[PDB]
C-alpha cells in the first residue's frame, strides 16, 4: 500500500501523512478489542488486513 | 534481510502490471460497450 501510495502521488513528504495513519489505526483497534475482552485472533487480524 | 531484497524487487512488479490489466479491462470494456451501442 505505501509503494502504491507513493508512486502514484510522487511525493513521499506528502505520502508519508497517510502511512502513518495506518499504525494509529491498527494500535487503536487493538485498543478497542482490549477494551471488548476480545482476543487477538486469525479473525481479528483478517479483518484489519481487508 | 536475506530475502527482504527479493522481497522488495517482487513487490515493485505487480503495482505496474496490475494497474495494467485495470487499464486493459478499462480499454476492452469502453471499446465492447461501444461496438455493442453502435448499433
Amino acid at each position: 500500500v505505501f509503494l502504491v501510495m507513493y508512486l502514484f502521488l510522487q511525493n513521499f513528504r506528502a505520502t508519508l501523512i497517510p502511512t502513518i495513519a495506518v499504525p494509529v489505526v491498527l494500535l487503536g483497534t487493538f485498543a478497542v478489542l482490549a477494551a471488548f475482552g476480545f482476543s487477538i485472533n486469525t479473525l481479528t487480524m483478517f479483518g484489519m488486513v481487508l | 534481510m536475506l530475502e527482504l531484497l527479493k522481497s522488495l524487487v517482487f513487490a515493485v512488479i505487480m503495482v505496474p502490471v496490475v494497474m495494467a490489466i485495470i487499464l486493459g479491462l478499462i480499454y476492452g470494456l469502453g471499446e465492447v460497450f461501444n461496438i455493442f451501442s453502435g448499433v
